[PDB]
């Protein structure tokens, strides 16, 4: 899952078996570390039309 | 693929009301399961 966010290690309630959880758009939303049990929220790089 | 999703519960004829049922087994078996039968 190549990407780019602000990583956030974050509350959601994974179940053990969730590898990790979408967005309303398809998008991945969070993931679980390959390494670790912690949950990783992905935050979009802050972003604004000027 | 074969899989296994299951769920245990509190009871006072299968209830109603609701429940959700995790994963526990996923397996790539290939096993051309038509019939079964229960082990007491």
């Amino acid at each position: 899952l190549t990407g780019t966010g602000v990583l956030t290690e974050s509350n959601k309630k994974f179940l053990p078996f969730q590898q990790f959880g979408r967005d309303i758009a398809d998008t991945t939303d969070a993931v679980r570390d390959p390494q670790t049990l912690e949950i990783l929220d992905i935050t979009p790089c802050s972003f604004g039309g000027v | 693929y074969f899989k296994i999703y299951s769920k245990h519960t509190p009871i006072n004829d299968l209830p109603q009301g609701f429940s959700a049922l995790e994963p526990l087994v996923d397996l790539p078996i290939g096993i051309n399961i038509t019939r079964f039968q229960t082990l007491l």
